[PDB]
């Protein structure tokens, strides 16, 4: 039967070092501004059965004034206030669909096909307390509302759905993407396997290029998700891409995991999804939500300093 | 040297160089890093300080119920010419654990804490004094086995030496 598919929320994690160098640059550098910040956040496919990948700050995601195989760069933005009451006077929506608009230009632009990395952007929203060394953020990761929500038809465990010949050959093409450093870090991609069960890996923009024999096309996708029932966050703004640009009804796609890292097919996951068919953006929905509840995180690193 | 590894269980940073890229090459889970620029290692290179590996799964403390998850580098020291491993823990909604709570992790079959020579903030960690007669140790039972292991292995030994002192922390090696 078909049901409506529903994605598993992205979560976050802020290594200790970013709030050490974000400290660093608020007193040696900005002073008073509370002017927005471009930053870079890094996530990757599932890498344990039992648990799933998180979108990360570190460090180096901050501006230098990068991206190996376990660090994909994801555009990102941070608006740091000076008080807790100019931090609660913040306007979720319009910064939420500020960035969400960001990406959707992105889709309309030919830029998301060239650079699909640009999909899973995502806000930050922060108070860093520089007397007491506590910090009060929040993460948003802004994914569009499809009119009709998307419509799920199947969804098998990757290595069910693939053959012996055919798991064999994805995943030695998988590898093999994660393998070369140009391609690593490139978190979309379309999988094909031709009738003779050969499996090959091109770019987003080579889809024209894949239409050719009575082969299969899947769209993969890093998942971060660990979930058996359910596809990660990332595949939204994806489908959203998808649809924008051709307009497929059937969409089959193809979630993206590991295990001792290496390309995990029990655990990495067939789907097939079913979209309806001048437009504007959409909503946008994904503010992170802690111990279940739409609330901010804080963290108190006085004792590390 | 081959016989300072045979006989001391020592390393050299030109083997630990090796080793490192041998563990990054079976278990590409762990990746190298060049860590804070001011903390740098001349005698390392500026792209190879240690090696880390983040978001490992810990569901139960090691007295053998909740998901904990942990970032764990190694590192060179240079006075013992061993590695050592610090470990950072996470909350079961990814906040950052305080540091003397990884000793539930710790199996109670030393760790200290102390600051990290690459990082920021307060890091638990194996002591290394003793791992060099651990190796040796190590290497003389596999020697007359018949398996002659060479240094380019050290961190594949080395990992599994630590999974009887960290068992339920989920990182990954092969032998």
């Amino acid at each position: 039967p078909a049901i409506i598919l529903q994605f598993a929320p992205l979560n976050s994690s802020v290594d200790e070092g970013f709030w050490h160098s974000f400290s660093s640059l608020k007193l040696d550098k900005l002073g008073i501004d509370d002017s927005p910040i471009s930053i870079t956040g890094f996530y990757g496919p599932c890498g344990h059965p039992q648990v799933s990948n998180h979108l990360t700050l570190l460090s180096e995601s901050l501006p230098l004034d990068h991206g190996n195989r376990n660090k994909c760069p994801v555009p990102g933005i941070l608006y740091n206030t000076n008080t807790v009451e100019s931090f609660n006077k913040l306007d979720k929506q319009s910064l939420l669909k500020a960035e969400a608009n960001k990406i959707w230009e992105d889709i309309q632009s030919g830029k998301a096909l060239e650079d699909p990395s640009v999909l899973p952007r995502f806000l930050v929203i922060s108070f860093a307390d520089l007397k007491k060394w506590s910090f009060r953020y929040w993460f948003a990761f802004p994914a569009f509302v499809l009119d009709p929500p998307v419509s799920l038809i199947e969804l098998k465990p990757a290595s069910e759905y693939f053959s012996s010949e055919e798991a064999e050959s994805v995943s030695a093409a998988c590898n093999d993407w994660r393998d070369s450093d140009l391609t690593t870090d490139v978190p979309f991609f379309l999988v094909s396997v031709s009738s003779d069960s050969k499996a090959s890996i091109r770019h987003l923009k080579d889809l024209e290029a894949c239409q050719g024999d009575h082969q299969k096309l899947l769209f993969g996708f890093y998942d971060p998700c660990h979930l058996p029932s359910n596809p990660g966050w990332p595949l939204r703004n994806y489908l959203a891409l998808i649809r924008s640009r051709w307009n497929l009804e059937t969409v089959w796609f193809f979630c993206y995991r590991e295990s001792r890292g290496f390309a995990d097919l029990n655990l990495s996951l067939v789907g097939q999804a079913s979209i309806t068919l001048a437009e504007t953006v959409p909503n946008s929905v994904g503010w992170e939500l802690n111990k279940g509840k739409r609330v901010p995180r804080s963290i108190s690193l006085a004792n590390s300093m | 040297p081959h016989m300072a590894f045979k006989e001391k269980g020592v390393l050299s940073v030109s083997e630990f160089v090796l080793a490192g890229d041998n563990l990054v090459s079976k278990c590409p889970t762990w990746s190298w890093e060049s860590g804070d620029a001011s903390k740098r290692k001349p005698y390392l290179p500026s792209d190879k300080q240690f090696l880390i590996t983040r978001n490992v799964p810990c569901l139960r403390r090691a007295a053998s119920l909740r998901t904990r998850t942990y970032d764990l580098s190694i590192t060179y020291d240079k006075y013992y010419q061993t590695p050592r491993v610090w470990l950072t823990g996470y909350d079961e909604s990814r906040m950052l654990l305080q540091p003397e709570l990884v000793m539930e992790d710790v199996s109670q079959d030393t760790v200290t804490i102390e600051d990290h020579p690459h990082l920021p903030g307060k890091h638990a960690s194996v002591h290394p004094c003793r791992h060099g007669a651990v190796m040796k140790k190590i290497i003389d039972v596999l020697m007359s086995r018949g398996v002659e292991p060479e240094v380019d292995k050290y961190l594949f030994l080395f990992l599994k030496f630590m999974a009887s002192v960290i068992p339920t922390i989920e990182y990954d090696y092969t032998m």
